[PDB]
């Protein structure tokens, strides 16, 4: 995330109902071109999401 | 300066209060004699038990 | 004592009573100004000039010689610019009245309470012969009214 | 992760944060040896920004203690957790001050300030990115206020755009330890203004009545007063020591809480916190000028200070601008307008 | 003492409606100044303020003084409570801030066009407005006390304002609203500063310095002038005195000791005690 | 008369406050005779937490000793006057100021007054001052006659196969940083010590030695040609001054905007990077950064993949040292980055000691700034170390200053008190009694050497005094046989300026003593 | 239970508080008087601070003692407001007063009121007053000879007296230095301009002023030059950096290039006021405020010199001396504030520290006193005895009138009111003679600090008082004999003796006044 605070402003309905759905996916991609590289064991020094 | 001298005292007696209250009074209304008021208060109060204390 | 700096003395006086505050506008609700140009700054301090201003000269075109604002703990009843305006048009002004002598005040002198400014008309005022502030000799200072065409009962 | 370095000045100030960080450490499983026996690791995503980890598993404080007489950092060391400190942070002289602003600020606190901005300067190599100050002092002694005036000044040189916060004690409103009380603290607080983010005002015989009156049972000495003191810091600190449903360093309060620059002084409560900004701090202001005018008209006590290389403008400066920020105070009731002076002369005709 | 206190008092008789005249003391200012003997306490025809220029780069002298009074501070301009600014263009940010300075400065010279020379201030003054005073060549006063400024508006023929809005939308300052002075000098009495403003056109004021060995003796000093002031006020506006040293005692003790004998009651005994204790 | 008004107050009348002075004065002196001259005796100082300190410089010794006197508050102050200008001559400061009050009150005793003793002491000193303006010996101050003054300064305070070791260090270090006009400036000397390799290892480096390293586990320890880049620009993440916040609309927004948050010092590391590459074409060569202000993580691992070696957080005054040594350009902005700003280094590397870490920049072509790096085994060897030479820095500083060098070893001194001796004659009345005085006073100089040889100070006194007698040569004390020596030719050399301020000081100070009339206590106990 | 009617005040009444109050005002008197005379000895006094204050002036002597006694208190306070009217002779007036109520009790007791003594008193001081202006002599003002030998004579007394001919050169010229003429005819000789810096160290023989000031900073960036020949100098009272405002200001971005933007428009307002300054071609900068790095970035490339964070004071005596004014905003700036008087910049190295000096002005209106000396004790002596030598000089130049010292003003007033005193009748000439006698205590004073016989002196010296033309006889205060003041040169300004006179007969009708004392009453 951000350095300088930040905030997610939404306007619409659409927006509400989707933001959850690309956080998601976006966190999907990311993983799986992780593992695309053929790394099988992760070592982290902070904390990891559910 | 009767009231200055009055107003600095610390005082409790109300009797001696209603006096200091009286110089200041006297300062407010006019502003010169806050010392011969006090002075003629006081005697007439001692002249007139002299003869509250006979049956008058 | 009387918030007007210079004004002790109104014969023929024209009285009204006032329950709203000449300051800067605000809602019941909560309220903000959002300025993101150079020129709404300015805009903001003419808008509000106009806007006591129109206020005053409301007051002024009924006749009122003297005004009585109640008192007000929520919002400012009378602002330093309001009462310049008051001054400029030789109205004496008398605030902070208490809530509760309202009922004495409009029984004596024939007052009827404004709320409004659109009620203020000329047929809400008092006549008094005689308004005016005395000084007693140290003990401070005090306010008469007296001479009232329609006196009540007090 | 935006290490805070902590400073602290003075006797007042060293006791405060001896029990501050003696309050910390128990939270993070820390030590009096510096080694780690917690048992949640939610103690462990936040403890880089107050420890700096040494090879070996010690933690060490992020600390620089401060005084210029040498009786402080004896107990200090002799105390309790008073062993985690780094032996190198101890900054002494060998005179001390004597409750004068002027001895602080030019002579004895220029040979010296030196080594603290030498110091500093090690403690914040060892940091990825420092976010900010942390400083404790008090407004009524000569090396809390003058000297630690001077410091945050030269912090303030040195380091343009870190932030800066202060815990300053106050003097008490009907009890003056000091006869020059109203001097020191009238000549700080003109430097506290421009040269802090926010202050946190704490006052002596306020919270020196809550241990009588609430506590039911005490005769005490300064101590638990400073321990109270200690849990208020800690309570403000938590947001960023822990993380929570909402997180937020001090500037991410100080945002919310701070609209206007100048006017940045808070007064706080404790229910077991609050910090609040409570325009009753123009009434503690109001009363030290009244003070420092009923003494400065006299002269009295002023030769202590002009030998030592103050003019006598300064206190003019400094009284002229903490009558603006109390006007500036005024400015934002439109309540107290109504207390003007009473009229007194006779002079109300025409006009 | 007397004849100073007499030319005081006759210097602040104010016109009435003229039914009656009236003398307005305490609008007469006394000053306390330790140091030369108390045979060297000077009465000033004009007025004398307790304050000091407001830079050191001011004159500290005017010939003929052109006077504005006024009832505001003169610093950079804030907006109120209820405005606040919010920023999505960058660009626009700027503007604003010089705005802020600039406004004030807007103000400062439309006094300074009208030929004003000094400038009285209840409020403060930023440094950064100092500079204009210092640059036009002008004396600048601030945190001059309320009491002060009416008197001395009222002295000079001065107006006072509390904003220069007029009865329309704009802001102006005009001529007519000035006052004027024969001189105006900043004096040094016994290490510290005072201001003198010197034959006031519209009407006569006065003011009294004090001079003595100590504070003490300056304020006992204060304290008897006070008495004097007064006592000539009341024998001015009633025109009767009477006898002192005792002639009224000992003239109404003789009076009513020979009134009582008429009551012949219990009365009699309370109205001789009344006279005795004359 | 004061004990009417104030009951409580503390009061010395005449003849009591001239005893409290002279004795305070003795008690100083009688403990800080024992450092005078090579021979003295080391004393050591234990605190209250703890802390050991050796040491035999007068000054430390004065502001260490558990001491409550207002006099000797007195005396403490002028000698940490004398210590600041001149940084020499503090023990024989307090011994002479003892010894010209004792000699005062002996004819104090006897009922004469002080004011005599006082215009005594003046004529005395302004013929004192005339001997001493045509003793002294002018010389072009080659580097042997700097060794010769550096040693005879540092003997003093350390054993001499340490002295040996440390005067050509101070010697070549001033010599190295001087320039044929814009007096000596200190400060261009930096002093650094490490704890380990027991003293004999003390040396001058021609370059700089910095107590902190590399921050990246990725980055060259060793570089043999570099080029130097001083800077204090931040590479740190910064913020808007005024109040700012980011307001998203989904997940790949806020992507973009903390992409977007850091091209302001990516520019900064662009810049570097690209001058770099435009410089150090081929991989031969090397390249540090040198900043003053703190580098980020992300920062620090671009500057590494490109072979990079940077340090944050430099002290401020070595931007001014490394221009002077390393020849570039300190730089606040990278707007107009050149070649020209850079200097060069011949040897860049690096230095683990225990928990700290430090780097040595050497070979540059002409430094004007160098390093005394000192070696020990303890805290207190390497303090001691630390002020020998601060002393013989300033001695030898004093003596390029001055055109001249006075002879040692207490021939000055007695030349003087042989001057003075006949010049009483000719002054009239009393105040001859008082040149008197200031004669003896001046002798206590030798005496107390010969005191701290185990000799006798009065037959070897009347040795000394009976040369310089039949033959005018400047004769003074053999602190191994007793006899008398020259002191030029052995090589025995004082300052000048040291002299001639020590004899005002001294005088003035003493005839100020000798004129107080009574002791007061009596304005408030504390200042609460 | 406990009737009560004031609440432990404590009262006093009666002939015991005249003979207390005459008594605690002797008791001052007693604590000063052997330090009056060329032959004073030195007082050392212990501060609640730990320092020392080793000094010979009265003012510092009265000023460091604590006392409960009202009459003490009316005694220092008399002191102190004679220290800042004149600046000298806070000494003779505590003992002229205490004699002046000594010899009131002997009337007292005889009851005889004390409105008598008061009227006798307020008589006596006018004559006194008239006899002084009488025996007056006029000085030349334009001759520098004759105002180094008063302010010489003014400096005897203190310690500094051994390089008086240095001293006295000093003080004359500081004065020279500041008195100034503006719009209008006011003149002044304000000493708010005359600033004195003390160094330990050196010798006392290199105390000078300088033409021009000093002050101890340095230059913020080391490529700066540290010499300058004949700069050119502007002075802000602003600082050179990016800050808040104070309308409550926030920003709200949404894109992605906003950020750096912001981000660089700091720089670029950074640059536009260096410009405005460049613009001007100067060469030293001196501000109030702090200055950004990046301003110095800019003034370097621009080869300008900057200084930080000087005092108002300081700033106010650099802008006096070199001829420039203070400037806020560089927008408004102009050639005229720019200061072209100065004639050299330099920094130098005083005992490991820096310090810089602007020196060689054409005509300033300001000055600084460098002092070195052996610790900061004598040093600060040396500073009391200057501010004394300084305050004559001021008096002198704004009143050219010269008395004869060493005592014989005192005898010549005596004399002429023992022998006006005869032309009366009534008690008050009782009290009116005593007055006179009253003034004899200083010479007697000076005599027994000499060591002398003043029984006989003090007759031989009034009776050659009586002659017709002996007005300027007087004590020798060094050897013992009588000598006429002609020849030996101790005159004193008129002023001086005037204020004394008036403080201490006022002081003295003052605390004859008092009848009764009323004490612990809560304010
Ligand atoms: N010259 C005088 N001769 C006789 N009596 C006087 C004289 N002056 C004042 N008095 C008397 O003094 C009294 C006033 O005393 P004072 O001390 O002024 O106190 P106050 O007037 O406040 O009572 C008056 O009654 C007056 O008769
Ligand atoms: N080799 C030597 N032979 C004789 N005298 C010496 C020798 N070395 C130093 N001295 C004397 O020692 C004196 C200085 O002693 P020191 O302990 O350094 O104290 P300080 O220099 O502080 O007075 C000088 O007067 C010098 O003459
Ligand atoms: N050489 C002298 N011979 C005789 N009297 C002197 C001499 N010098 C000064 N005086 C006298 O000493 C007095 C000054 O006293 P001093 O001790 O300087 O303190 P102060 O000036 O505060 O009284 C003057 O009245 C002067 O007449
Ligand atoms: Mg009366
Ligand atoms: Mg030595
Ligand atoms: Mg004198």
């Amino acid at each position: 995330i951000t350095e300088t605070k930040g905030t997610v402003l939404i306007k619409t309905a659409e927006e509400l109902m989707n933001f959850s759905k690309g956080e998601e996916n976006l966190m999907d991609a990311q993983v799986k071109a992780i593992a695309d590289t053929g790394a099988n064991v992760v070592v982290t020094g902070g904390k990891v999401a559910d | 300066d009767g009231a200055t001298i009055l107003k600095l005292l610390e005082v409790e007696h109300p009797a001696a209060k209603v006096l200091c209250e009286l110089a200041d009074l006297q300062d407010k209304e006019v502003g010169d004699g806050t010392t011969s008021v006090v002075i003629i208060a006081a005697e007439l109060l001692k002249n007139a038990d002299e003869l509250v204390k006979q049956k008058i | 004592k009387v918030s007007n700096s210079g004004i002790t003395r109104v014969e023929k006086a024209k009285i009204g009573l006032i329950q709203f505050c000449l300051s800067a506008p605000k809602t019941d609700m909560d309220n903000q100004i959002v300025v993101s140009d150079y020129a709404q700054m300015d805009r903001v301090l003419r808008e509000e000039r106009a806007y006591i201003l129109n206020l005053v000269k409301q007051i002024k075109k009924t006749g009122c010689n003297v005004l009585l604002i109640q008192k007000s703990i929520l919002r400012d009843a009378l602002s330093d610019l309001a009462l310049h305006f008051l001054n400029k048009m030789k109205i004496m002004v008398i605030k902070d009245i208490e809530r509760e002598d309202i009922e004495f005040i409009c029984k004596t002198i024939g007052t009827k309470p404004v709320a409004h400014i659109d009620q203020f008309t000329a047929d809400m005022l008092g006549s008094a012969e005689l308004a005016e502030e005395v000084n007693l000799n140290g003990s401070g200072k005090l306010l008469k009214i007296t001479g009232c065409a329609s006196p009540g009962k007090t | 992760m935006r290490e805070i370095v902590h400073i602290q000045a003075g006797q007042c100030g060293n006791q405060i944060g001896a029990k501050f960080w003696e309050v910390i450490s128990d939270e993070h499983g820390i030590d009096p040896t510096g080694t780690y026996h917690g048992d949640s690791d939610l103690q462990l995503d936040r403890i880089s920004v107050y420890y700096n980890e040494a090879t070996g598993g010690k933690y060490v404080p992020r600390a620089i203690l401060v005084d210029l007489e040498p009786g402080t950092m004896d107990s200090v060391r002799s105390g309790p957790f008073g062993q985690i400190f780094r032996p190198d942070n101890f900054v002494f002289g060998q005179s001390g001050a004597g409750n004068n602003w002027a001895k602080g600020h030019y002579t004895e606190g220029a040979e010296l300030v030196d080594s603290v901005l030498d110091v500093v300067r090690k403690e914040a190599e060892s940091c990825d990115c420092l976010q900010g100050f942390q400083l404790t002092h008090s407004l009524g002694g000569g090396t809390g206020s003058g000297m630690g005036t001077l410091l945050i000044s030269k912090i303030r040189e040195e380091y343009p755009d870190r932030i800066m916060n202060t815990f300053s004690v106050v003097p008490s409103p009907k009890v003056s330890d000091t006869v020059v009380e109203p001097y020191n603290a009238t000549l700080s607080v003109h430097q506290l203004v421009e040269n802090t983010d926010e202050t946190y005002c704490i006052d002596n015989e306020a919270l020196y009545d809550i241990c009588f009156r609430t506590l039911k049972l005490t005769t005490p000495t300064y101590g638990d007063l400073n321990h109270l003191v200690s849990a208020t810091m800690s309570g403000v600190t938590t947001c960023l020591r822990f993380p929570g449903q909402l997180n937020a360093d001090l500037r991410k309060l100080a945002v919310n809480m701070v609209p206007f620059p100048r006017l940045h002084f808070f007064m706080p409560g404790f229910a077991p916190t609050f910090i609040g900004n409570s325009t009753a701090i123009q009434e503690l202001f109001k009363r030290i000028s009244e003070q420092f005018t009923a003494m400065f008209r006299r002269k009295a006590f002023l030769h202590w200070y002009t030998g030592e290389g103050m003019d006598e403008m300064e206190f003019t400066e400094a009284e002229s601008n903490m009558n603006d920020l109390v006007s500036e105070y005024q400015q934002y009731q439109d309540a107290t307008a109504e207390e003007e002076e009473d009229f007194g002369e006779e002079a109300e005709e025409e006009a | 003492f007397a004849n100073m206190v007499v030319d005081a008092v006759l210097a602040i008789k104010y016109t009435d409606i003229r039914g009656q005249p009236r003398y307005p003391v305490n609008s007469v200012n006394i000053l306390k100044a330790h140091g030369r003997s108390q045979m060297e306490s000077m009465l000033i025809s004009g007025y004398a303020l307790n304050c000091v220029v407001g830079s050191q780069g001011m004159p500290k002298r005017i010939v003929n003084a052109k006077i504005a009074c006024l009832d505001f501070s003169l610093q950079k301009t804030k907006m109120k409570l209820g405005v606040q600014v919010v920023i999505t263009d960058p660009e626009k940010l700027d503007q604003i801030r010089q705005r802020e300075s600039d406004i004030t400065k807007e103000r400062i010279q439309k006094i300074l066009a009208t030929g004003a020379n000094v400038i009285l201030t209840t409020g403060g003054i930023d440094d950064m407005c100092l500079k204009y005073f210092v640059e036009a060549g002008a004396m600048a006063v601030r945190r001059v006390l309320k009491r002060d400024l009416k008197r001395i508006a009222k002295a000079s023929g001065a107006t006072i304002l509390s904003t220069l809005a007029n009865l329309e939308g704009e802001e102006t300052f005009e001529a007519a609203m000035l006052g004027q002075a024969e001189e105006v000098v900043q004096e040094r009495i016994c290490d510290d500063e005072l201001i003198l403003i010197k034959n006031t056109k519209a009407r006569t004021s006065a003011s009294i310095i004090l001079r003595g060995a100590n504070d003490f003796m300056c304020d006992e000093m204060e304290r008897s002038l006070h008495d004097a002031l007064c006592v000539v006020k009341r024998v001015l506006e009633s025109k009767s005195v009477v006898p002192g040293g005792g002639a009224v005692e000992a003239a109404l003790s003789i009076y009513l000791e020979n009134y009582a004998t008429s009551m012949g009651s219990r009365e009699q005994l309370a109205i001789a005690e009344f006279a005795r204790s004359l | 008369a004061v004990k009417t008004l104030n009951p409580k107050a503390e009061v010395a009348r005449a003849q009591a406050a001239l005893a409290v002075n002279i004795s305070a004065a003795r008690g100083l002196q009688d403990v800080l005779r024992t450092n005078l001259g090579p021979k003295g005796t080391m004393k050591m100082l234990v605190s209250g937490a703890g802390d050991i300190k050796l040491t035999k410089d007068g000054n430390v010794l004065l502001h260490e000793m558990q001491i409550q006197h207002p006099t000797a508050s007195l005396i403490a102050k002028v000698a940490t006057a004398q210590d600041d200008i001149t940084g020499d001559g503090t023990t024989s400061n307090v011994l002479i100021i003892g010894e010209l009050l004792k000699q005062a009150d002996l004819y104090i005793s006897e009922g004469l007054h002080p004011r005599i003793i006082t215009e005594g002491f003046e004529a005395a000193k302004e013929k004192a001052l005339q001997f001493l303006e045509e003793v002294k010996v002018s010389r072009e101050m080659d580097r042997e006659t700097l060794i010769d003054v550096a040693r005879t300064s540092l003997r003093t305070k350390v054993h001499a196969e340490l002295a040996d070791v440390l005067t050509e260090a101070v010697v070549d270090s001033i010599l190295a940083i001087k320039k044929q006009d814009e007096p000596i400036d200190l400060f261009m000397i930096e002093i650094m010590e490490m704890k380990h390799k027991s003293e004999t290892d003390t040396s001058l480096i021609r370059g700089l030695v910095l107590d902190h390293g590399a921050r990246h586990p990725d980055m060259k320890k060793r570089v043999e040609d570099a080029y130097i880049l001083t800077c204090n620009v931040s590479l740190e993440y910064e913020k808007t001054e005024v109040n700012s916040g980011f307001f998203y609309k989904s997940a790949e927004e806020r992507e973009k905007l903390v992409k977007a948050e850091r091209k302001f010092i990516e520019d900064r590391v662009k810049k570097i990077i690209e001058l770099k590459r435009k410089v150090c074409g081929d991989s031969d060569k090397g390249f540090v950064v040198i900043n003053q202000k703190g580098i980020d993580p992300f920062s620090l691992d671009a500057l590494s993949k490109e072979g990079i070696v940077a340090l944050r957080r430099a002290k401020r005054r070595n931007m001014e040292r490394l221009t002077l040594a390393c020849g570039g350009v300190a730089l606040n902005s990278f707007d107009d980055l050149s070649p020209d700003c850079l200097g060069h280094a011949g040897l860049v590397y690096e230095y683990t000691l225990g928990e700290e870490k430090f780097t040595f920049i050497e070979k540059c072509n002409n430094p004007r700034s160098v390093t005394l790096l000192i070696k020990g085994p303890n805290k207190h060897t390497l303090t001691q170390i630390k002020d020998a030479v601060r002393d013989g820095l300033r001695a030898v500083k004093n003596a390029i200053d001055d055109g001249c060098v006075v002879p040692g070893a207490g021939a000055v001194e007695v030349a003087m008190a042989e001057a003075l001796i006949k010049h009483k004659p000719s002054v009239k009345g009393r105040a001859q009694l008082g040149v008197q005085a200031f004669a003896d006073a001046l002798l206590i100089i030798p005496k107390v050497l010969a005191q701290n040889s185990g000799f006798d100070l009065q037959e070897t006194l009347v040795k000394i005094q009976a040369e310089h007698s039949e033959s005018g040569q400047l004769v003074g004390v053999d602190l191994n046989t007793g006899e008398p020596m020259v002191a030029a030719e052995v090589g025995v050399w004082d300052n000048y300026c040291v002299k001639k301020q020590l004899l005002h000081s001294c005088t003035v100070i003493a005839t100020n003593i000798l004129l107080v009339d009574e002791i007061m206590r009596a304005g408030m106990s504390f200042l609460k | 239970p406990v009737l009560v009617l004031s609440q432990n005040t404590k009262r006093e009444s009666g002939r015991k508080v005249q003979s207390g109050n005459i008594n605690a005002a002797k008791t001052i008197a007693d604590i000063i008087r052997t330090c009056l005379g060329p032959k004073s000895m030195m007082k050392m006094l212990l501060d609640p601070m730990g320092g020392i204050v080793m000094t010979n002036d009265g003012n510092a002597i009265l000023r460091e003692i604590q006392v409960q006694h009202p009459a003490a208190k009316s005694m220092i306070e008399i002191s102190r407001t004679q220290d800042e009217e004149v600046g000298d002779g806070t000494t003779s007036v505590i003992i002229l007063a205490g004699e002046m109520l000594s010899v009131a009790e002997h009337f007292l007791e005889q009851q005889m009121h004390p409105t008598v003594v008061i009227s006798a008193y307020r008589k006596a001081l006018d004559d006194m007053i008239s006899t002084l202006k009488k025996i007056s002599i006029p000085v030349d003002i334009s001759d520098s000879d004759m105002m180094l030998n008063i302010i010489n004579s003014s400096i005897t007394t203190k310690a500094i007296s051994r390089w008086s001919s240095l001293a006295c050169n000093i003080a004359l010229d500081a004065v020279k230095m500041v008195q100034f003429e503006e719009n209008g005819r006011k003149e002044i000789d304000i000493k708010k301009y005359a600033r004195v810096e003390k160094i330990p160290g050196g010798i006392i023989e290199d105390s000078c002023v300088l033409r021009g000031v000093m002050i101890n900073k340095d230059v913020t960036h080391p490529r700066m030059r540290r010499y300058i020949k004949n700069p050119r100098i502007v002075l802000l009272d602003s600082s050179l950096e990016y800050k808040k405002g104070e309308s409550q200001t926030d920003i709200e971005i949404t894109r992605e290039e906003d950020f750096t933007r912001i981000l660089q428009m700091e720089e670029e307002y950074i640059q536009q006021l260096c410009e405005d300054i460049i613009q001007l071609k100067p060469d030293v900068v001196i501000t109030e405020k702090g200055i950004s790095d990046l301003a110095q970035h800019y003034l370097m490339r621009a080869n300008i010199t900057a200084i930080r964070r000087v005092r108002k004071t300081d700033n106010n005596r650099i802008a006096r001396a070199c001829g420039a004014r203070i400037v806020s905003r560089p927008e408004e700036l102009r050639e005229d504030d720019v200061g072209t008087g100065a004639g050299l910049l330099e920094i130098k190295k005083i005992g490991d520290e820096y310090f810089t000096f602007i020196t060689d002005c054409k005509d300033p209106k300001a000055c600084t006193i460098l002092l070195r000396g052996a610790s900061k004790e004598i040093l600060s002596e040396v500073e009391r005895n200057l501010q004394d030598a300084m305050q004559v000089c001021r008096n002198v130049l704004l009143d050219p009138q010269l008395v004869p010292g060493g005592g014989a003003s005192e005898m010549a007033v005596a004399h002429a009111l023992t022998e006006k005193s005869k032309a009366m009748t009534g008690v008050e000439q009782w009290p009116y003679r005593a007055v006179a006698q009253a003034l004899e205590v200083i010479p007697r004073t000076l005599i027994q600090n000499c060591g002398a016989s003043t029984i006989r002196l003090l007759t031989s010296l009034r009776a050659k008082h009586t002659q017709e033309n002996c007005e300027t006889w007087g004590v020798n205060g060094e050897t013992g004999t009588l000598v006429d003041m002609k020849e030996l040169g101790i005159w004193e300004p008129l002023a001086v003796k005037l204020q004394t006179y008036k403080t201490a007969v006022e002081t003295a009708v003052l605390l004859l006044r008092i009848d009764d004392i009323v004490s612990g009453h809560k304010k």
